[PDB]
């Protein structure tokens, strides 16, 4: 399994970017999917994820409604799409996989695979 | 924490038993409160057994006598089928609901597939 992260760079503020996670190992349209945030010194927080079986959407109070999660699972691939850039949201985003199905998508320890992460400034 | 340890898949053999383990480490301090066991119809998941304050409900006349859940040691709550057929084979979740310290309600649920062999 490889979850691979990517869209993230360099922005300023109220900018917009667009991340996305290629997923390869697995069908994972029967994993939860999630993405994460880790700035320095600040421990991983959670920004949003989309359950298996087409299934909900799910956000942090700090990005809901500036981002929005989304997921092909042709490509195997999910998306994240933020607008609105705050310069707090200046971490890696991660990308993750869990076989949760509707609850515990907020709970790290519930994902078992990884992305790298991508950079957001 | 607290996670549901539940494997991707179980196979088991047609027409016999299977068990589809679901466990957690009991948390100082959290009261379980639900068990539930789901199959998933498409994009629905549908629950099949239940355990609350009044014990053990199969909610479909097709597990009655067949369908079974663990219930001895505590953060086990694993499900066991007898005569498997065929059309058993589907996603499961299995989720547990907890009260915790802070007096509010915590969930968690876990998915694993179960295929059956000829």
């Amino acid at each position: 399994v490889q979850l691979v992260e990517s869209g993230g760079g360099l922005v300023q503020a109220g900018g917009s970017l667009r991340l996305s996670c290629a997923a390869s190992g697995r069908t994972f349209s029967s994993y939860g999917m999630g993405w994460f945030r880790q700035a320095p010194g600040k421990e991983r927080e959670f920004v949003a994820a989309i359950g298996p079986f087409g299934g909900h959407t799910y956000y942090a109070d700090s990005v809901k409604g500036r981002f929005t999660i989304s997921r092909d699972n042709a490509k195997n691939t999910v998306y994240l799409q933020m607008n609105s850039l705050k310069p707090e949201d200046t971490a890696v985003y991660y990308c993750a996989a869990g076989r949760w199905n509707r609850y515990g998508f907020y709970d790290q320890d519930n994902y078992d695979y990884w992305g790298q992460g991508t950079q957001v400034t | 924490r607290p996670i549901l340890e539940v494997p991707e898949s179980v196979t088991g053999p047609w027409k016999g038993d299977v068990n589809l383990p679901c466990t957690y480490d009991p948390l100082q301090g959290y009261t379980q409160v639900l068990v539930k066991w789901l199959v998933q119809r498409g994009s629905d998941p549908v629950t099949i057994f239940l355990r609350d304050s009044s014990g053990d409900h199969i909610q479909q006349a097709k597990y009655q006598g067949r369908l079974h859940v663990s219930h001895k040691v505590p953060g086990d709550v694993s499900l066991q089928l007898s005569t498997l057929e065929m059309d058993d084979r589907s996603h499961y979740t299995c989720e547990v609901t907890w009260q915790t310290p802070d007096g509010n309600q915590v969930v968690r649920d876990k998915i694993t597939e179960l295929r059956v062999q000829k």
